[PDB]
DNA sequence: GAGTAGCACGTGCTACTC
DNA sequence: GAGTAGCACGTGCTACTC
């Protein structure tokens, strides 16, 4: 009966609980004894994948400026 | 005050779902979609995993042009 | 002590599926 | 119709901060 709705929520939250303490694992967080909140955890992770995107279109751009230099100095070695 | 409670609780719960749905909108394969909780975790994951690796590839790159560069200044 | 934030439960609802 | 998945609410504790 309702230890079936109920063994259920609790194996469902227990799963969710895996899923976070994983994203708790990756993604600095914090120095020293860490903070759950949850809502900490989803905040820092939302920031930190923003910071990885910008490093990777900051690093695509530096790629095609090196390989724009490296063109001109092997064109210039010509001569 | 159980009124009280309820309703500030309420609100908290509130702020969670917001920062779930900004989560799931940071990822590339989430944005848009309606997914669960369980779902948005995992992906997320997924996501800072493979734009970590790919981040690193890319420092590799980057390491190995310059070097090839500076060393082309030296010839001309 | 008064006022909460954070959390785990036990439940009720909704939308699906066959 | 009955089972399941995912939510969100009401609630009672812990552990502060003022």
């Amino acid at each position: 009966s309702r230890s079936t709705h109920n063994e259920m929520e609790k194996n469902r939250r227990a799963h969710l609980r895996l899923s976070l303490e994983k994203l708790k694992g990756l993604v600095p967080l914090g120095p020293d004894s860490s903070r759950h909140t949850t809502l900490s955890l989803l905040t820092k992770a939302k920031l930190h994948i923003k910071k990885l995107e910008d490093s990777d279109r900051k690093a695509v751009h530096q790629i095609d400026q090196l390989q724009r230099e490296q063109r001109h100095l092997k064109r210039q070695l010509e001569k | 005050k159980r009124a009280h409670h309820n309703a500030l609780e309420r609100k908290r719960r509130d702020h969670i779902k917001d920062s779930f749905h900004s989560l799931r909108d940071s990822v590339p394969s989430l944005q848009g979609e309606k997914a669960s909780r369980a779902q948005i975790l995992d992906k997320a994951t997924e996501y800072i995993q493979y734009m970590r690796r790919k981040n690193h590839t890319h420092q590799q790159d980057i390491d190995d042009l310059k070097r090839q560069n500076a060393l082309l200044e030296q010839q001309v």
